[PDB]
RNA sequence: GGCGGCCGUAGCGCGGUGGUCCCACCUGACCCCAUGCCGAACUCAGAAGUGAAACGCCGUAGCGCCGAUGGUAGUGUGGGGUCUCCCCAUGCGAGAGUAGGAACUGCC
RNA sequence: AUCAGGAGGUUAGUGCAAUGGCAUAAGCCAGCUUGACUGCGAGCGUGACGGCGCGAGCAGGUGCGAAAGCAGGUCAUAGUG
């Protein structure tokens, strides 16, 4: 579970949609580098962010 | 220039009296491999640029530098070390290097013999044996320090030992018996 | 089942046999240009024409440019709609891009193909 | 690590295998019949195996793969009803 | 060599013979265009030199594969005996052995 | 150790047990790039029974491609309540 290993896992942010996205992340580098476009149900090709 | 008459003149001719057989095999194109005399052990973090800095006046572009195949093996080898650095292509370049190479500047030596022993024995890869001091007509007589010497090789692909060599004394001289 | 020697050298392809048109290949010579639409069950050749013939109209340059494979695709087209052929696929087996063999397609378009 | 015991195939359960579509009754480009999957070709009736031969027949429908290298894995050409 | 037809016995080895029509090898890289390091690839140009890789023909069947003439074991299916086991009726028939095939066909 | 030549369908390799598949490759090297998209149906598991899975469409729209097309994660069958 929970602790000091690779997988973690973070939601997404489109920013005004109604978030969603399950998107692990292993230490290996790049660290702060979420991942890229994404699209909520709702307005097409909004911002991303798996970040948090 | 004194180039092209060999591979379409004398190529035919050395294939008649003594050889009777088709006109290719004897001897194409495939580039030239220009090895490098080790550079280590010499000395330390340097050399490798009086290096690439020589090799980059007799012809054209440089070496570039490029380590092993990660694989330790049963000697001192580490992960991640430069060795090797060789850098060969052709295309219609190495033929020049021929001609100003063999013809003047030699002979312009200082005390060159004539007579040279037999170098390879069941192959094609002839040999070589040069010393550190050579005049050149293309490198400066009072402004280089610390001679360089390196070798020549040539690369074929004969099945005996005669019917060779008797392409070499075509234009490359001296070599006495 | 086990790869044709044809499909190792994928010169030739089934994606196209499966709707059941014709082809349009562009043979490329150092010297001539040759195009042709071809039929499937073995070479079944309907229309074709050499950038050689071109001269019989009046051609005085090289027959081995960009221009003359234009020229050649023009050709081959007009003796296509000729014959009774509309659609036709292009075949390049073995090529780069922007070379001769696009512009023998685009003036195969030029003619009603 | 490694694989050991000079051993040859590996077992486990019974076959998850049917017959489904028969064909000679309509039939959705689909795939006809089931056993080993990940397999594309034939788009209509191409039931062709080493043997006595085979057969499917009568539906028009573009497209139609087979299961695999199975019941006439290969892809022969085309079929429909007689007049669809 | 060009131009057709039929359109999987043409896998893979091996021998003889001929063409300066055709065709690659070959030769040359000025330029279009292109190679992470190399016009080798890629693309362009000319024809000095061969047929050596091709190709046209034609001779061996090794080995693979596809057909054919000869035959016993083996094997269904249903009654008989017999300690087990074997037998009969009826539908077929291993491997070994003898041969077949190394393209076909029209026109310039 | 590496480099040059020859023989070599392939016994290599392909994340993981085993079989099966593959070489001008589904293997290696390099570069580039990143469809693991949303919505909704039809079908598949003798003989009815859920979650889950998979094969094959449609509607709209992401990525890559010239395009057909290919994705509903890792060639398929264990890694789950």
């Amino acid at each position: 579970a929970k602790g000091i290993r690779e997988k973690i896992k973070l939601v997404s942010s489109a920013g005004t949609g109604h978030f969603y996205t399950t998107t692990k992340n292993k230490r290996t580098k790049p660290e702060k580098l979420e991942l890229k476009k994404f699209d909520p149900v709702v307005r097409q090709h909004v911002i991303y962010k798996e970040a948090k | 220039k004194l180039h092209d008459y060999y591979k379409d003149e004398v190529v035919k001719k050395l294939m008649t009296e003594f050889n009777y057989n088709s006109v290719m095999q004897v001897p194409r194109v495939e580039k030239i491999t220009l090895n490098m005399g080790v550079g280590e052990a010499i000395a330390d973090k340097k050399l490798l640029d009086n290096a690439a800095a020589d090799l980059a006046a007799i012809s054209g572009q440089k070496p570039l530098i490029t380590k092993a195949r990660k694989s330790v093996a049963g000697f001192k080898i580490r992960q991640g070390y430069p060795i090797g650095c060789k850098v060969t292509l052709r295309g219609e370049r190495m033929w020049e290097f021929f001609e100003r190479l063999i013809t003047i500047a030699v002979p312009r030596i200082r005390d060159f013999r004539g007579l040279s022993a037999k170098s390879f024995d069941g192959r094609g890869n002839y040999s070589m044996g040069v010393r550190e001091q050579i005049i050149f007509p293309e490198i400066d007589y009072d402004k280089v320090d610390r001679v360089r010497g390196l070798d020549i090789t040539i690369t074929t692909t004969a099945k005996s030992d005669e019917e060779g060599r008797a392409l070499l004394a075509a234009f490359d001289f001296p070599f006495r018996k | 089942k086990k790869s044709a020697r044809i499909r190792r050298a994928t010169r030739a392809r089934r994606k196209l046999q499966e709707l059941g048109a014709t082809r349009l290949v562009v043979h490329r010579t150092p010297r001539h240009i040759y195009a042709q639409v071809i039929a499937p069950n073995g070479s079944e050749v309907l229309v074709a024409a050499s950038t050689v013939e071109k001269a019989i109209a009046e051609q005085l340059k090289y027959t081995g440019n960009k221009d003359a494979a234009a020229a050649v695709g023009k050709a081959v087209a007009e003796r296509a709609l000729e014959k009774g052929i509309k659609d036709v696929s292009f075949d390049r087996s073995g090529f780069q891009y922007h070379g001769r063999v696009q512009a023998l397609a685009d003036a195969a378009r030029e003619a009603g193909l | 690590a490694h694989k050991k015991a000079g051993g040859s195939t590996r077992n486990g359960r019974d076959s998850e295998a049917k017959r489904l579509g028969v064909k000679r009754f309509g039939g959705e480009s689909v795939l006809a019949g089931s056993i080993i999957v990940r397999q594309r070709g034939t788009k209509f009736h191409a039931g062709a195996n080493v043997g006595c031969g085979r057969d499917h027949t009568l539906f028009a429908k573009a497209d139609g793969k087979v299961k695999f290298e199975v019941k006439g894995p290969k892809n022969r050409k085309f079929i429909s009803i007689e007049a669809e």
